């Protein structure tokens, strides 16, 4: 909802930013996010 | 017939998406026909009026 | 206090629209930060995942 999904080279940081994420996206801390479960969790077509 | 045969190219010309073009295809989703002439007329010699 | 001073940076870590991002600023209007690292990741050996 305001997010693009391109096959970017994603820099691999080491932060613990998984903690309280699936509950934080449900309440709406993030203004715009895309949840990709299953086949959508892919480095998309160029 | 004023002539029997003509010349002309034997092969198709190649437009391959090279490095500047691959990055902007991956990241922006947009390719230019020549990144090299765009470089040569923006960043390498901008005041050279073509 | 255990210490009276901390060791921090002395200048702003600058960022200018250089030769590779000027083409996409003038052409597309999409600058990325560290275009050279995108080129290092997907052009020069994309088979080496970070």
């Amino acid at each position: 909802e305001g997010v693009e999904n391109r096959p970017f080279p994603y820099l691999t940081v080491d932060a613990d930013l998984l903690s309280n994420l699936r509950q934080s996206a449900a309440e709406g801390l993030f203004h715009s996010f895309d949840l990709l479960v299953g086949k959508d969790a892919r480095e998309a077509g160029i | 017939e004023a002539d029997n045969q003509i010349m002309g190219p034997s092969s198709y010309a190649s437009f391959v998406v090279r490095g500047e073009n691959l990055v902007t295809a991956v990241s922006y989703g947009r390719v230019m026909r020549t990144f090299e002439h765009f470089m040569a007329r923006i960043v390498d010699s901008p005041e050279k009026a073509g």
